[PDB]
């Protein structure tokens, strides 16, 4: 599966195309799916660190919970 | 002193995964859970979407995660002993 990152995950701030591809390789496709992943699930990829992986989880979740506000 | 708070998050009938989430923050006694508000916890990645569900289950008992605030931890009930 190409596992291409959705515009939401690719348009996520703090993440580059390379990081978006690695995260998408885990079946994740939309920024929301990325939030579903946990810091332990992000550790699966060495490119992502437990600290960087957690920062991406809250960032993605914040976009969904705070998505109502521009 | 609420016995659910004194009990170790590991004692939670839920799988260790539930306690592993909060425990990951250096928490061993559910009491610390009431010390921090769920919001402060939802602001951390250490928690997983599934972990949140387990919290709601225990929160249903209203015994822990009631948004309480403790100056230290041991309530007048525990007293010196």
């Amino acid at each position: 599966g190409d596992n291409k990152p959705a515009d939401d995950l690719l348009n996520l701030e703090g993440v580059d195309r390379d990081l978006a591809f690695k995260l998408a390789a885990r079946g994740v496709c939309t920024l929301e799916d990325l939030a579903e992943q946990g810091i332990d699930d992000l550790a699966d990829i060495e490119g992502l660190t437990d600290e960087k992986a957690g920062a991406l989880i809250m960032a993605a979740r914040n976009i969904c919970w705070f998505g109502d506000e521009a | 002193f609420d016995p659910i708070l004194l009990r170790p998050v590991d004692d939670l009938e839920l799988t260790v995964r539930s306690a592993n989430c909060l425990k990951a923050e250096a928490i061993h006694y559910i009491g610390d859970l009431v010390q921090r508000t769920e919001v402060e916890l939802l602001k951390t990645p250490n928690l997983g979407k599934k972990s949140l569900t387990e919290i709601k289950d225990v929160l249903a008992s209203r015994g822990l995660s009631l948004g309480m605030r403790l100056e230290n931890w041991p309530p007048a009930s525990i007293a010196d002993e």
